């Protein structure tokens, strides 16, 4: 029985967003790729390279013109006529433009494809943009965070495979599954927060009890994402857990909002 | 066409030109072109990064104890390492002392980001390069269990596993839908394991891939995920609490309890999975001990990591040495310092960035981020590069060079200067492994040698882990908790002008950041990455970089199938997002 | 001395008497006692229960959607069970019908349980029985990987694998602290498996006692925890919540993954290592398939279980088959009515109880549980006893019947009956089952037959786990959502004065739950639980229970060391905390 | 190097504590058994019944006398002169007091051990009684809920094997690290309860979005455990994020407090 073919292109990135996704703990990345998708071109993983890899995009997006998911990862640069990101000799942006018009759906992974993350944070020298400013006219799923969370990544793809249907959004394009919810909506340090209980200096005695660490910084109150329920790498921890404030990385422009330890 | 001698090398552009773009298999974006002569043989490589970024730019008038978060995103693949050298060069400017706890804790960071890092680069990304996946559906699966059983006291061995690990592959390739085999190499005559080492492989592929998810758990419980874990000036954010109430909210025995569960498995992988797996790619293609080898007889460096003495970054605290060898003097490991403007120097007249002079290597300090896309006649026009450049500006990386001197980092660069260094346990395993290969010292020196390193590295790094578990638990047994130095974190307590340098050995070789910090801003922010070095363009003597020079005189035995380009660039585990910033 | 007829048997307390006080590798406190002959052949047998707490008096008086939380905690092993009998006693009271997810969410956590308990039984109570674990420290490592191959696809065989398990047994023994193994049966002639099988056995302990933590996750999902998870009147509180704001507070889809996740794993482990586990111990025990057969030939009992059709509890929806066999009579399966007073009674002549009249019995709506600690003449005193009397009273546990007939409940009985009604599985795998041991139909009716069927069931479970976790998804596929009725919570909305009745298959067997409300409160509540049937003391006519029963005409090589008793009660799976409750 | 002795005793009991503790993930119970201490009585697991069972506990508490931590599970029944709960013909209170005198140290655990739990629910039949109500002349560690979280469970076991020494106790003798906080101290749905956002019944769209339980009748604000943060088999769940209001397992007396539904 044919899965549905995916293809996963790469702009201006980390790659985090990949790595996050194989670190699926259920189903298993392995699981997605052998039963749930065909993940049919993505460059970090591929075997093909170069004329090989170009042969492979070429065909996979006409043999499957209208019927394949295309996943982004990072972004086009319009700087240097969209130069500061190069493939196969010519912009980016012309492979993303190509992928976009045979795509059935869209998914812009990460804070890079659904806002612009670390590279479009002042001064942006590249004009590195998202996705929803460039295709304009196909169904795209943002899926912010710094990177995502693993186990939602792998969850947006089980639900769009089973149920056959695009997640419903909030007004900007996010699942509600997932980002319908603040962090401090659902903070396990919200009673502390309550008390004007708060961590003061790192390490103080309020940091050994896990006080709330608004005061040093969290962005938890206007950040939208699940990881203060679903939580980091199979449910082990969150920023918060382990005694980080929220950098407010599921956000748009959350680099440029001010220092992350301050109000 | 050209002809120019350099390190040994007669670099020439006639002959047939190849162009590998996209480079897959890597991080990031590179483009790869070379020349071959009438016997299918490399004359000329150009190595080109095809993405940019610009962190130093982004980082310009940042808050100093903000910059680590910025920075991590450098890679995601690398992840973390950024982060820590940030937190070390902020630290070195400021004159902050971490306690030590959060020293141990930095170094689990450290050795975790080796363990994961090496594991994924060997199977998902090398891997394909060596095993030849679809024959695999050729093997015989209880020929399969011999080998493996052979090599390895791995428990999943059995005929039955392998026979299952077939049918899955069988079934998954049966309706055409190859996925992320589609349109590659199989069938190359390079491809030199019989079919049940090419089953064994893919099996362990597969391992590997589920495995390393728990891996990274270690990063969750100190840095709260991954990728991307968190980090402060100062020390750590992850409180302890072992003993008192509120210990719910903080680093317990539970929290630790599951760190120590994940490393012993993560050691039990590495020894008997990954390492049995790279002496069998060695076993099989010995050959590969002769190709590849570029700078690595040549010129190595290394700035040394993990100091065991917190706050000491000097000879006798980094646990994996530091030191720079050159013009093939392995007798003479030279001292390697980051604040001397003779030592590191970047050159930009190959690439993409603009000095007031071209001529002439800026040390970090120096450094200038001056974005300039100008590639000169590329057979095409400024967006459509047919053929690079490279007598003029052919990439986004610029070219680093140590005393003038252009040098191969990473794990052989490392393991060769430990080993002329004298460490004991280098010694002993370098020997072991070229002894058990049947193959001189020499071998190591090759894109073989390359992956060797690696995979004992990863082993190095497992061992590592448990010591500084080991020493973490000592230090809360005597009731020494201190995560955090906060003396100096509000601005006020600054010196108005300083600098400072925080340096480390990634998964791919030597970084350094440089800061300088003015009236608690971020004046300057320098970074000179692993792949930054090896992946580098040529400077204004035509010097060639690591990568260019592995890959001259490689003979491949199918131009329009780039395998031999591939096996060697993949041997260096490129990072290109790194490489560019 | 005293001897007298009943099922066959010739009841006869002359000779040498044997106490076991405590029994272990069960749940709970039991003793047993037996009179052997000359020949080392028991000829009486005497199952007594050893703790009673007292639930059903706890429960008087209390809220009827409180009382799944403590009846749950009858027993921690049968974890779940008791809570799903009290929902559905409840349920079946007010005029409750839950929505079908609730349903099928139930199913899952019962069928979970099954997988559970099953598989911890197997290894961790009743496999030191047939494994000798200090003769797997004589095998070969490379033989038991070759038998383990012989048996099973299961990766986990390698050579080098059993070396390190034998390892750490031999490093464990090795400072004379031997722990659960200190002063067990070894050596003992009816040891029979070769020293291979022995360490495959051992190994396989290990890693079911590692891996039915995982099991359990799925308890934890839609029940918050394991063990004693969360339960309502009306459905389940697992709220289910896919594509909508706040879906990160409720069951959606990454929680329905784990779930998926843990099925596969489950099914998995059961069906690879578990099942041809049971078969090599039948394969190397065959005589002990004519060993211990009791009342399993004669007279066996099941309720019935999951309910596949929601609010359903006949004969179209159970997906487990309800019935009763007496006599023999395997071709009248008869139908079993819980509210009928004349079928389930339960007798307290020699139990530790006060009727009014001790010489009949009480169905579960007129019951009494008034305690009586009453030994009368013992060998010693009430409060040292070397010697209960069975003439009289001798349990705290009571004495069911069925139409007056002592019963067999559990694996082998839910086996039977759903053979012999034509259950086209169950015919399938018990005759394939007794093929692959070339022994008769017959042979299940055995203490080896009952560790079978027992394994049997853990596969079949494994199975229902799928099918109802597909038909939670198809539900939510077609916006299905609902986990609970509420317009019967409060409880204004109740009969004045009703009744019900709860059951269910526990692991061990046939459950029911008898409660009456008054006025908003627990008027009675009576549990009839599976080892209250199987551990049962006699009855008036002197009928003796399952364990008397199995026990009976048993040889025993060494009179001292109760090896034979202990396999044939531990064949049973007694949970003594149900039993008595 | 000799593992540290442990004897571990049933009374009156259901088994869940036993059970909670092979549910250990990190350190797994094998490897407690095998490597961290020496397991050396314990009915639900022991091979040797019977006088071979009696030969042991009697050779273990000889040999090991003053050297012994004891773990109790369940309690001893006051009523029918012990005989509500029978070990070797005998009251199991006997074997208690046998074991207690030689021990080190005792932990009790479980609501059963430390208070009564539901066997001591009214009107307590088999007059049930904690074990610190019998032993009064040794240190005992309280480990109450029902059961206790096994990763706990094993937690507290490590600390007493690496440390050398017995944690640190709140006044009612139970460990700090887990038990100094209350559950909605730490509760994720605390945001909800500050909000006045609560489940009104069971199903409702406040419960399908997370709302917090207080109205159905949650006694986290009376409860101290780690449920809230340390989670239950393996960071997977807890009572109240699956749904249900926290029944106050781990404090003394909490089945008489009243309906798990009520106020
Ligand atoms: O049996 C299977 O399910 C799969 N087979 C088929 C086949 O062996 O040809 C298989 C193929 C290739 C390698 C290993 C294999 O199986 C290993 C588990 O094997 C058995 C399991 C249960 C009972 C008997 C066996 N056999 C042992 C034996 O194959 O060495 C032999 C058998 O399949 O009859
Ligand atoms: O080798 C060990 O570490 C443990 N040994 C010791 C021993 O063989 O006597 C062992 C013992 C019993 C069963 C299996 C065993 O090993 C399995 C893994 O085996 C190897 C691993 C790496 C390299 C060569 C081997 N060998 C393969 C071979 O045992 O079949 C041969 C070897 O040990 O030299
Ligand atoms: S730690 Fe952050 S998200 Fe949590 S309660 Fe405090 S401010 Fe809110
Ligand atoms: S659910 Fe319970 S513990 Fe959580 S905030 Fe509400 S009342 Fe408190
Ligand atoms: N390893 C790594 Fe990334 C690169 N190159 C860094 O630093
Ligand atoms: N299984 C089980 Fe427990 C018993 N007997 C119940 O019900
Ligand atoms: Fe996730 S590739 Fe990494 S930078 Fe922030 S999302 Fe981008
Ligand atoms: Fe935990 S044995 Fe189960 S009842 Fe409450 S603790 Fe007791
Ligand atoms: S920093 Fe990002 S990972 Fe979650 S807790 Fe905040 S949205
Ligand atoms: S019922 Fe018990 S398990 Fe935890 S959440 Fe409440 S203390
Ligand atoms: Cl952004
Ligand atoms: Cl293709
Ligand atoms: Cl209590
Ligand atoms: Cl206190
Ligand atoms: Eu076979
Ligand atoms: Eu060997
Ligand atoms: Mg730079
Ligand atoms: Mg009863
Ligand atoms: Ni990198
Ligand atoms: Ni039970």
């Amino acid at each position: 029985k044919p899965r549905i073919p995916v293809v996963w292109i790469h702009g201006l990135e980390c790659t985090c967003c990949t790595e996050s996704f194989i670190r699926s703990a259920h189903p298993l990345a392995k699981d997605v790729i052998l039963s749930l998708i065909s993940l049919d071109y993505d460059d970090t993983l591929m075997a093909a390279a170069g004329t090989q890899a170009e042969e492979v995009f070429e065909d996979i997006i006409t043999q499957y013109n209208g019927k394949y998911i295309l996943a982004v990862e990072g972004n086009p640069p319009l700087g240097e006529q969209g130069m500061f990101c190069i493939s196969s000799g010519r912009p980016f942006i012309e492979k993303l433009k190509r992928a976009a018009a045979g795509a059935s759906a869209i998914i812009a992974w990460g804070t890079c494809a659904s806002w612009g993350c670390v590279q479009a944070a002042r001064p942006n020298p590249t004009q590195a943009t998202p996705i929803d400013k460039v295709i304009t006219d196909k169904p795209i799923i943002k899926v912010p965070g710094c990177p995502p969370i693993p186990d939602v990544m792998s969850a947006i793809i089980t639900y769009m495979v089973t149920f056959d249907r695009l997640p419903d959004v909030d007004r900007m394009g996010r699942p509600l599954m997932f980002y319908g919810q603040r962090i401090h909506d659902k903070c396990y340090r919200r009673a502390h927060f309550d008390a004007g209980e708060f961590v003061q200096s790192w390490d103080d005695d309020a940091a050994r009890k896990g006080y709330c660490l608004y005061k040093m910084g969290c962005k938890g109150p206007t950040t939208y994402n699940a990881c203060s329920s679903t939580r980091w790498n199979d449910g082990v921890s969150f920023p918060i857990q382990s005694g980080h404030g929220c950098l407010g990385c599921a956000e748009n422009g959350f680099w440029d909002r001010g220092s992350f330890y301050s109000r | 066409s050209t002809q120019y001698e350099t390190q040994g090398y007669t670099i020439n552009n006639a002959g047939r030109r190849l162009v590998v773009d996209p480079i897959t298999r890597i991080e990031g974006h590179m483009r790869c072109e070379v020349n071959i002569n009438d016997q299918n043989v490399i004359t000329n490589a150009v190595s080109c990064g095809t993405m940019f970024r610009g962190l130093e730019i982004i980082l310009q008038g940042r808050d100093p104890r903000d910059a680590w978060a910025f920075v991590e995103r450098i890679c995601g693949v690398c992840t973390g390492v950024h982060a820590l050298a940030s937190v070390y060069a902020i630290e070195d400017a400021i004159g902050i002392k971490v306690p030590d706890n959060a020293n141990i804790i930095r170094n689990i960071m450290l050795a975790t980001l080796w363990c994961h890092d090496h594991l994924v680069h060997f199977y998902q990304l090398a891997g394909m390069d060596w095993i030849d996946v679809l024959d695999a559906l050729k093997a015989d699966p209880r020929k399969t269990s011999e080998l493996a059983q052979s090599l390895s006291s791995w428990p999943k061995s059995s005929p039955g596993y392998f026979f299952d690990v077939q049918n899955r592959l069988k079934k998954f390739v049966e309706g055409g839908q190859l996925g992320i085999f589609r349109n590659g190499y199989w069938g190359h005559p390079q491809y030199k394991l019989p079919p049940e080492a090419n089953l064994m492989g893919f099996a362990h592929y597969l391992e590997a891939l589920d495995f390393q998810r728990e891996i990274v758990k270690i990063h969750a419980v100190f840095g709260g995920k991954n990728p991307h874990p968190n980090w402060i000036v100062g020390g750590m954010p992850c409180a302890i609490n072992i003993d008192e109430s509120g210990a719910v909210g903080a680093v317990n025995m539970e929290r630790l309890n599951l760190v120590q569960s994940i490393i012993t498995r993560t050691a039990d992988f590495i020894n008997n999975v990954m390492i049995p797996d790279a002496l069998a790619i060695g076993q099989f293609n010995k050959p590969w001990s002769e190709i590849g080898t570029g700078l690595s007889d040549k010129c190595v460096l290394s700035y040394g990591a993990f100091p065991d003495i917190a706050n000491d970054f000097g000879e006798k605290s980094l646990l994996m040495p530091g030191g720079a060898v050159i013009n093939g003097d392995f007798n003479n490991v030279l001292p390697v310092d980051l604040v001397d403007p003779q030592q590191v120097q970047e050159f930009v007249d190959h690439a993409w960035y603009r000095y007031p002079n071209d001529q002439v290597g800026r040390h970090p300090f120096d450094g200038i981020t001056d974005p300039w896309y100008n590639p000169g006649d590329v057979k095409g026009s400024d967006t459509n590069i047919q053929q690079l450049n490279e007598q003029e500006r052919y990439s986004w990386i610029k070219a680093p060079r140590w005393r003038g001197n252009a040098m191969e980092v990473g794990p052989l660069a490392r393991t060769l200067i430990a080993y002329h260094k004298g460490d004991a346990a280098t010694v002993e395993s370098v020997d072991r492994m070229m002894s058990a290969l049947n193959l001189p010292l020499s071998g190591i020196q090759s894109t073989l040698g390359r992956i060797l390193c690696r995979a004992h590295e990863a082993q190095w790094a497992a061992g590592k882990l448990q010591y500084f578990f080991d020493k973490l638990m000592t230090n809360l047994k005597n009731g020494n908790l201190a995560t955090a130095s906060t003396e100096k974190w509000e601005p006020a307590t600054w010196p108005t002008e300083c600098r400072g340098v925080g340096f480390t050995e990634a998964p791919r070789g030597a970084l350094g950041h440089w800061a300088a910090i003015r009236d608690g801003k971020i004046d300057l922010y320098q970074c000179v990455v692993p792949t930054t070095w090896n992946a580098s363009p040529r400077d204004p003597k035509g010097q060639i970089g690591a990568y260019e020079a592995a890959l001259m005189n490689t003979k491949m035995a199918i131009p329009e199938q780039p395998l031999e380009i591939l096996r060697t660039l993949h041997s260096f585990d490129p990072c290109l997002a790194c490489s560019t910033h």
